[PDB]
């Protein structure tokens, strides 16, 4: 559980959220 | 073609302190191109026809047809349009952004563009707006005419997630987006003008010194490429880039986590680009060691996120990390 928790990728990009 | 001369020349490129080697330019039918994408390495594809209907786009066509929605237009007194997350500015109130976002109609963008050209002003503009439902009829038809057959099969072959966004980018000659990495896969489709793209693989994290995760400039490099502070960022002296210049019709695969520095060529006129952002494939069932660089980047990000949460304040992340390592791991 912990190893996959740390490996989990986000999805942030250079586009401002509202 | 047609012996129209050199599309561009090296005089139009900015000067930097590091060496580079070229990104391959290949046909999408070339098996080496498929090899590079499958292995998440950058490649310029010359003949995808990905945005073929958009190659007729200029400011006139767009103003006439792109509708009357709001477009985010960034303004700066410098050529560097450093991205920052407005939502994280609370964590770093000593951070004064050098570019400002202004919503406006497309014709207002062209007009403001026009004024600056007339007055010889130094101000700079960079329109960066996600495409959405509000676009006019003819832009919808162009969008439908993109090569979805080709890019959909790429998305399926690579196990990627959904297309999240198409970012429309219209910039002035000389504009620069400083080095950063994105957490999504990107097909970077050049439409008008020429952009110089300098990429760095994920394993050069140590040389590019991103801001803290909770800083507004998360994922962007702290190094001023125009005047690198080698005492703060010594390993920037070891950085080596992959470089290319994309023009109308080219598509650059920018793999997820890869750093990229993008600049519109000096004296090249305006540039137009549309990118294709896809969520990456999920973390695999079985983990293979040693881990890849990008897996370590993901780990480092999550460590910073979790500590900011557990400590109840992002300002305490740094001090705790230093306490961990000083005289223990260094
Ligand atoms: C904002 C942009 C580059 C540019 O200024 O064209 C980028 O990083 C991207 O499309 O992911
Ligand atoms: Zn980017």
């Amino acid at each position: 559980e912990v190893v996959k928790l740390l490996l989990e990728a986000g999805a942030d990009v250079n586009a401002q959220d509202k | 073609a047609g012996a129209l001369g050199p599309a561009w020349d090296e005089s139009q490129l900015r000067s930097y302190s590091f060496p580079t080697r070229p990104i391959p330019r290949l046909s999408q039918s070339d098996p080496r191109a498929e090899e590079l994408i499958e292995n998440e390495e950058p490649v310029v594809l010359t003949d995808t026809n990905l945005v073929y209907p958009a190659l007729k786009w200029d400011l006139e066509y767009l103003q006439e047809n792109i509708g009357n929605g709001d477009f985010s237009v960034y303004s700066a007194s410098t050529h560097k349009f450093l991205y920052y997350d407005e939502k994280k500015m609370a964590n770093f109130q000593n951070f004064k952004p050098r570019s400002n976002r202004e919503e406006m109609k497309f014709h207002e963008f062209v007009e403001k563009l026009q004024d600056i050209q007339q007055r010889g002003g130094e101000e700079r503009l960079y329109l960066q707006q996600t495409l959405n439902d509000t676009v006019g009829r003819k832009i919808v038809m162009d969008f439908l005419g993109f090569n979805w057959n080709w890019i959909n099969k790429q998305q399926g072959k690579r196990g990627w997630g959904q297309l999240t966004s198409n970012l429309l980018l219209i910039g002035m000659e000389g504009n620069v987006t400083p080095a950063h990495y994105d957490e999504q896969q990107n097909f970077f489709a050049q439409i008008k003008g020429y952009k110089r793209c300098i990429l760095f693989p994920p394993d050069q994290f140590e040389c590019l010194y991103p801001y803290p995760v909770h800083h507004p400039c998360d994922r962007q490099s702290q190094v001023d490429f125009d005047n690198p502070d080698y005492e703060r960022f010594p390993n920037f002296q070891n950085v080596v880039g992959y470089e290319t210049v994309v023009g109308p019709g080219d598509v650059l695969y920018i793999p997820m986590y890869w750093w990229h520095h993008i600049e519109s060529l000096l004296n090249g006129g305006i540039t137009i680009t549309v990118n294709f952002w896809y969520k990456g494939a999920p973390t695999p069932k079985r983990i293979e060691y040693p881990l890849k660089a990008h897996q370590k980047v993901a780990i480092m990000r999550n460590i910073e996120k979790m500590l900011g949460e557990a400590l109840g304040n992002p300002q305490e992340v740094g001090p705790l990390l230093n306490t961990m390592i000083k005289g223990r791991y260094n």
